[PDB]
């Protein structure tokens, strides 16, 4: 359609990457489901990358105020910024995109008690369409999920 | 003077690109 078959591929890839993620992070119940091998690698990676995340900047994390999830997007659009100022991508930077997604949603459950079905979807939908707009020609250049990123992890 | 989020986000910068020599 309106992005051509191959850019729609990668964007449905990487929303689907996302709340793949983003549900095994929050501990959403699974369906005896075989996630492909992108899906897991990225799973065990950004897990690992999350709680790197949580214990080294934990002072900050402490003083974040999630109370919704558009000030999720607002936090995690300012942080990408400052992330990336620098114009550099690589596959361990994808990662921590990830990563701090799960983190956001993590402190808004915190925030809220419970969640409700919508507001892990609205997050993987603004963390995939950042992922996609910001680095989706760089993966594409760099192989792919099957080709450089599971090449990258797990040779 | 820095900020708290520019702070978060040069940290996952760094963070970032460790994992991305650890898996080198």
């Amino acid at each position: 359609g309106p992005l051509g078959s191959m850019a729609e591929s990668e964007l449905m890839h990487i929303h689907s990457l996302a709340e793949h993620y983003l549900q095994y992070v929050l501990q959403v119940p699974a369906f005896e489901s075989a996630p492909s091998q992108a899906c897991r690698v990225l799973q065990r990676v950004a897990f690992s990358v999350q709680k790197e995340v949580e214990k080294n900047l934990k002072s900050y994390l402490d003083d974040f105020h999630v109370e919704s999830i558009d000030t999720a997007r607002i936090i995690f659009n300012q942080v990408m910024e400052k992330e990336f100022e620098d114009g550099i991508i690589n596959w361990g930077r994808i990662v921590t995109i990830f990563a701090f997604g799960g983190v956001l949603l993590k402190k808004l459950k915190q925030e809220q008690i419970a969640l409700d079905v919508s507001a892990y979807k609205q997050v993987s939908s603004f963390v995939a369409e950042f992922i996609m707009n910001n680095t989706g020609e760089w993966i594409r250049q760099n192989g792919g999920w099957e080709d450089g990123f599971i090449k990258k992890f797990e040779p | 003077p820095n900020s708290i989020l520019g702070q978060v986000g040069r940290q996952l910068a760094l963070i970032g690109d460790d994992i991305n020599r650890r898996y080198d």
